[PDB]
RNA sequence: AGGACCGAACCGACUAAUGUUGAAAAAUUAGCGGAUGACUUGUGGCUGGGGGUGAAAGGCCAAUCAAACCGGGAGAUAGCU
RNA sequence: GCUCGCCGGAAGACCAAGGGUUCCUGUCCAACGUUAAUCGGGGCAGGGUGAGUCGACCCCUAAGGCGAGGCCGAAAGGCGUAGUCGAUGGGAAACAGGUUAAUAUUCCUGUACUUGGUGUUACUGCGAAGGGGGGACGGAGAAGGCUAUGUUGGCCGGGCGACGGUUGUCCCGGUUUAAGCGUGUAGGCUGGUUUUCCAGGCAAAUCCGGAAAAUCAAGGCUGAGGCGUGAUGACGAGGCACUACGGUGCUGAAGCAACAAAUGCCCUGCUUCCAGGAAAAGCCUCUAAGCAUCAGGUAACAUCAAAUCGUACCCCAAACCGACACAGGUGGUCAGGUAGAGAAUACCAAGGCGCUUGAGAGAACUCGGGUGAAGGAACUAGGCAAAAUGGUGCCGUAACUUCGGGAGAAGGCACGCUGAUAUGUAGGUGAGGUCCCUCGCGGAUGGAGCUGAAAUCAGUCGAAGAUACCAGCUGGCUGCAACUGUUUAUUAAAAACACAGCACUGUGCAAACACGAAAGUGGACGUAUACGGUGUGACGCCUGCCCGGUGCCGGAAGGUUAAU
C-alpha cells in the first residue's frame, strides 16, 4: 500500500490544452501535470484512490524546461513530469 | 579540413570529469585551486 | 615439401611453400586453446620495451605439453596440427584413459604412432624418459633443465639434443648451437629430433609475408639523426664510428654474458 | 591464385590555372596515383616532454616542436636599442 | 497559382555521434540576416516528445583501468592477486493500418509475443561459486535456390483528344496487404540405438571422453523462400455529400499471371588457402555436499507485474567540428526507370531545391570556355598548358626476358536502321494435359505461353552509325632504384625510407636487451631452424690486398697500479 501522503503530493495540475481536450473527448485520457519523482503506480493509485475512479493505463513522459531571458539575463524553466492518465469507459471526471 | 576538436562527452568526462580529477592527487589539487578562485563551473561534468 | 612458386607477380616470384599434406585440415581441439593477446612490444608502462614488433594475425594458443607426465600410460597419435605460436607442428595424442593432449611433433612421427613416457618406456622417437635411462649418444629434444619443470631446450622446428656424457647426477648435453652444458641426469627428454626441419627453407618473397607474421619494419641507423641513434647525421652517407646499439653498446663483437650463477654448468661456450 | 590488371565508392595528393585583406589560417576546377591489401574506416583504450612515437622528413605530439602547453622561480639577465 | 530551370548513389529519405527546443502555432520587425523584408533557425508568448516488445538501464566479458590484502619504494606513490568496472561485441519478446499544427513499431483499431512472479491441479530427485557441451567466431572464390524490386500482359475505372489522324495492336491511373501461427521445401550437416567397462575431466557423476560387443541403414539437427491462415478484414482509383473552400463525412471496382532479377536471404553454409582466424554469460546437461515426502523440479491453467531514463528538431548540415547563415570536414542505412558492364555517365520519377542584393549596359583588362586561314613546337629552361587518343568484337603484334611477361605492343577492319532466315531464331523459363508413386511444397513426359541475344544475306539514310556523355596518345635510346608500398599535415613524393633476401655479431633461458631508484613487465606463455642489434638491400656474375692506426676478442709470464 502505497501512502495517502506521498498520493496528496503526487498530483500536482491539470494539463490544459487542445491535445489534452482531444484526447479527453476522444480517447477518454486526462492529462496531468505531475511530480517529477512520482512512478505510474503512484499515479494510478493517487487517481483510484483522490478522484474514487477506475484507471487503465498511465503514460508518462519528462517535460524539459526551456531557457528564457528576463531583460538580458539569462534564465532556465525547471523541468516537469507529464502524465497521460487513461480512464476506463464509463468514467467521469470533472 | 579536419580541425582538433571532435567532441565525445564519454571521453570528455572519463578525461577531465569529476571523478577523474578526484582520483588522483594532482587531481584534488585542480578543484582546490578553482574554488579558491571561486569559479562557477569547477569542472567539466554536467 | 618445398615448392617454388611461378611469377605470376612480384611478390610470388621468389616465394617459396613449405607444403605439408599431412597437416589437419579443420579445426583444432578446442579444449587446449586459450587466448593470445598481443602485446605490440610493449610493457606494462605502455613503452615499447622490443622494437619491430606490431600487427600481425591474430593466434589461438596451444597448450602444449612439455612436462610430460602421463608415466606409464601409452597414447596413440591422433592427428597432425599448425601451432602459429611456434616453428614446430604440434600432434594432438589420445591416452588410453580419454585425455587429449598436443605435444611437439618430432620428426618421424605420424598419426596412428603409439608413444609412451615415464621411465620403463622403450627408446623410439616420441617417448620421453630421464636421462639416466637414456643412452649416451642419442639426439633428443623438448629438454628439461630442472626436474619436473618442464622442457625447455630444443623446441624448435628442426632441433635436437646430443647426449655426449653422463658423470653420475649429471649428464653433458652438447646443445644446437654447440654449447657443453650440464644438466642433472634426472631431468625428462624426448627422443628424437623436432619436426619440421625444412621451415628454414621458405622464403617469404615480399613484405607483407613478414607484416602478417607481426614484424614492423626495421629503420637503419646511419638513416637517422643524431639525436635518434650514434650512427646517425651525416651529409650524404657518413658512418666514421663503431657499430653500436642505439643506446651505445658495441655491436660486432662484444660480449654481453653476465652471470655468474651458472657458469659452473656451461662446460665450453660456443665457438 | 595474385602486396596481379582497367576502373567508381573510398584513401591519397603528381601537374597547371585561379585565389593570396581568399569561399577556405592549404582550398576549388580540369586532369592524376592506389583501389583484396604492408588496404581503409568507426568507437573505446594505451604510450607524456629530454619524454613518447616515428617504413626516419628532426617528421608528429590539439592551426604551437633542434625539446609542447599552463602556472610558478620572475620585475631571469641584457656592457644592447 | 501557372510556366522555366537544377539535383536525383543526392543537393532525396532514416539514424548514431554531436548540438540541445533550433520543432509547431500566434504575433512583432528595433537588433540579427552581407539589400528590402510583411519573412526567418531572429525577438516575445503558448503548445508539443506518451513504449512490457525500439534504444539505454540491466546479465556478460575484450583491450584496458581501478585494485582488499600483498610486494616494492625518501614521502607522495608504482605494480599487481582475489575481485570489481569497462562496448565498439554476446544476451527475452510487435506487426499492419489509421490519426496530430507539431509524437508515434510509443496513441487508437485489429491481431500477436516474451520473461518473471504468486496460486491451485497432476507428476516427482532437487541441488554449484564446481565438471562437460554450446555460445564460438579467418580470408578468398564458385555456383545453385529464392525474395525485395521492376517490366509486360490481363483485369478494373476513366478518356476519345486546342493542329492532320486516333473505337484501337489506342491513352492515363490503379492492381496493396505485415508480424504471428501451421506446414517443413530447395538445400546443408550427421550414421543411429542398446548394454558392459574405464589410470581421464582437481571430488563425484547417469554427463563428456575413451574401450568393447550386439542390432538397425535410417533416424536426427538445421533450413531461405513458398503455400495456408491472419484477412467476410484493412487499404484502395475514384465517386456521393456538406462545405469555415482549408477541409469534414459517406461509399468504394479490380486487387491476377508470366518473365527478368539483386552487392540482400538460404550462407555462422560449401569449396579452398595459409598468414591458421576473441572471451564470458545467458541456454542445455552432470553430479557434490545438503534436503527427505518438506523444500524445490516441469506440465497445464488462473491471476499479477514488466519499473526508470531517452523519444521534439537538424544530422551532411544555415542547427556538428571549422570565429560567419564559411564553396571545407563528418560514421552508418535505403538504392526506382531508360540507355549502359556498372553504385560510372546522360536524361528523368518519388521527393527536394533555384544557393538572402538586384536592375541595366554590352569599353579596356582579367577569369572560365568555343571556333580558326596557311604553317605545325619555329614558342619555351622544358611540347608547361592545351589539343589529340579513347568502346566492343576479330585479325595481327618486335627487341628483350627472370619464360610470367613485353602487350591493350604497334597497326588495321567491322559497327546505324529496316526486312528475311525466324510474322522473335538459338537459348532460357516452364503451364495445361497424361502417366507413376514408398503420395507430396512429389517424379517423369509434355510443350502452350513468356522472354530473348548473336550472326549471315538483301536493302536504305546521312558529310559522319563506339554519332551525345563516357572513354589509353604511341614508339625509340639511356641514368637511378629491383618491384607493391612509405615520407617532410601547410613550398621537397624523390635516386630518400622500407622491403624480401644476404652476412656479421650477441644471446643457454631467471636469455641478451629494453622500460623501470625497485618490485616487476615486455622479449615470450617463445627456447639457437629462436630472439636482439648492425650494415647491405630482388635476381645474375662476383666480392681482390692490407690488422700498421682505432676498436673488439683471446691470453696471463713480467712491469705498473686503488681502497685496505
Ligand atoms: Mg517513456
Ligand atoms: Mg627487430
Ligand atoms: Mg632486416
Ligand atoms: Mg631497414
Ligand atoms: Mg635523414
Ligand atoms: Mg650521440
Ligand atoms: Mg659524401
Ligand atoms: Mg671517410
Ligand atoms: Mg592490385
Ligand atoms: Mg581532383
Ligand atoms: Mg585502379
Ligand atoms: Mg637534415
Ligand atoms: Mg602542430
Ligand atoms: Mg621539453
Ligand atoms: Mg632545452
Ligand atoms: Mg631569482
Ligand atoms: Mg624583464
Ligand atoms: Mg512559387
Ligand atoms: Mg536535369
Ligand atoms: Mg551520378
Ligand atoms: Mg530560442
Ligand atoms: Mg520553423
Ligand atoms: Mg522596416
Ligand atoms: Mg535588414
Ligand atoms: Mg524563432
Ligand atoms: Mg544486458
Ligand atoms: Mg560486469
Ligand atoms: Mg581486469
Ligand atoms: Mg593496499
Ligand atoms: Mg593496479
Ligand atoms: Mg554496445
Ligand atoms: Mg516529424
Ligand atoms: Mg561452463
Ligand atoms: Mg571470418
Ligand atoms: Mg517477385
Ligand atoms: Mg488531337
Ligand atoms: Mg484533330
Ligand atoms: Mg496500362
Ligand atoms: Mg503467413
Ligand atoms: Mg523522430
Ligand atoms: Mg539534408
Ligand atoms: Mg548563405
Ligand atoms: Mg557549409
Ligand atoms: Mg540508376
Ligand atoms: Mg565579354
Ligand atoms: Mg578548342
Ligand atoms: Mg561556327
Ligand atoms: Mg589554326
Ligand atoms: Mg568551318
Ligand atoms: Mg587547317
Ligand atoms: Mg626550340
Ligand atoms: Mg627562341
Ligand atoms: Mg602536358
Ligand atoms: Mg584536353
Ligand atoms: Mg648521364
Ligand atoms: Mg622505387
Ligand atoms: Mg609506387
Ligand atoms: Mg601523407
Ligand atoms: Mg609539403
Ligand atoms: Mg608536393
Ligand atoms: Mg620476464
Ligand atoms: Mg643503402
Ligand atoms: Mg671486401
Ligand atoms: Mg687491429
Ligand atoms: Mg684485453
Ligand atoms: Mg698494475
Amino acid at each position: 500500500m502505497i501512502r495517502e501522503e506521498r498520493l496528496l503530493k503526487v498530483l500536482r495540475a491539470p494539463h490544459v490544452s487542445e491535445k489534452a481536450s482531444t484526447a479527453m473527448e476522444k480517447s477518454n485520457t486526462i492529462v496531468l501535470k505531475v511530480a517529477k519523482d512520482a512512478t505510474k503506480a503512484e499515479i494510478k493509485a493517487a487517481v483510484q484512490k483522490l478522484f474514487e475512479v477506475e484507471v487503465e493505463v498511465v503514460n508518462t513522459l519528462v517535460v524539459k524546461g526551456k531557457v528564457k531571458r528576463h531583460g538580458q539575463r539569462i534564465g532556465r524553466r525547471s523541468d516537469w513530469k507529464k502524465a497521460y492518465v487513461t480512464l476506463k469507459e464509463g468514467q467521469n471526471l470533472d | 579540413m579536419k580541425r582538433t576538436f571532435q567532441p565525445s562527452v564519454l571521453k570528455r568526462n572519463r578525461s577531465h570529469g569529476f571523478r577523474a580529477r578526484m582520483a588522483t592527487k594532482n587531481g584534488r589539487q585542480v578543484l582546490a585551486r578553482r574554488r579558491a578562485k571561486g569559479r562557477a563551473r569547477l569542472t567539466v561534468s554536467k | 615439401a618445398v615448392v617454388k612458386c611461378k611469377p605470376t607477380s612480384p611478390g610470388r616470384r621468389h616465394v617459396v611453400k613449405v607444403v605439408n599434406p599431412e597437416l589437419h585440415k579443420g579445426k583444432p581441439f578446442a579444449p587446449l586453446l586459450e587466448k593470445n593477446s598481443k602485446s605490440g612490444g610493449r610493457n606494462n608502462n605502455g613503452r615499447i620495451t622490443t622494437r619491430h614488433i606490431g600487427g600481425g594475425h591474430k593466434q589461438a594458443y596451444r597448450i602444449v605439453d612439455f612436462k610430460r607426465n602421463k608415466d606409464g600410460i601409452p597414447a596413440v597419435v591422433e592427428r597432425l596440427e599448425y601451432d602459429p605460436n611456434r616453428s614446430a607442428n604440434i600432434a594432438l595424442v589420445l591416452y588410453k584413459d580419454g585425455e587429449r593432449r598436443y605435444i611437439l611433433a618430432p620428426k618421424g612421427l605420424k598419426a596412428g604412432d603409439q608413444i609412451q613416457s615415464g621411465v620403463d618406456a622403450a627408446i623410439k622417437p616420441g617417448n620421453t624418459l630421464p636421462m639416466r635411462n637414456i643412452p649416451v649418444g642419442s639426439t633428443v629434444h623438448n629438454v628439461e633443465m630442472k626436474p619436473g619443470k618442464g622442457g625447455q631446450l630444443a623446441r624448435s622446428a628442426g632441433t635436437y639434443v646430443q647426449i655426449v656424457a653422463r658423470d653420475g647426477a649429471y649428464v653433458t648435453l652438447r646443445l644446437r648451437s654447440g654449447e657443453m652444458r650440464k644438466v642433472e641426469a634426472d631431468c625428462r627428454a624426448t627422443l628424437g629430433e623436432v619436426g619440421n626441419a625444412e621451415h628454414m627453407l621458405r622464403v617469404l618473397g615480399k613484405a607483407g609475408a613478414a607484416r602478417w607474421r607481426g614484424v614492423r619494419p626495421t629503420v637503419r641507423g646511419t638513416a637517422m639523426n643524431p639525436v635518434d641513434h650514434p650512427h646517425g647525421g651525416g651529409e650524404g652517407r657518413n658512418f666514421g664510428k663503431h657499430p653500436v646499439t642505439p643506446w651505445g653498446v658495441q655491436t660486432k663483437g662484444k660480449k654481453t654474458r653476465s652471470n655468474k650463477r651458472t657458469d659452473k654448468f656451461i662446460v665450453r661456450r660456443r665457438s
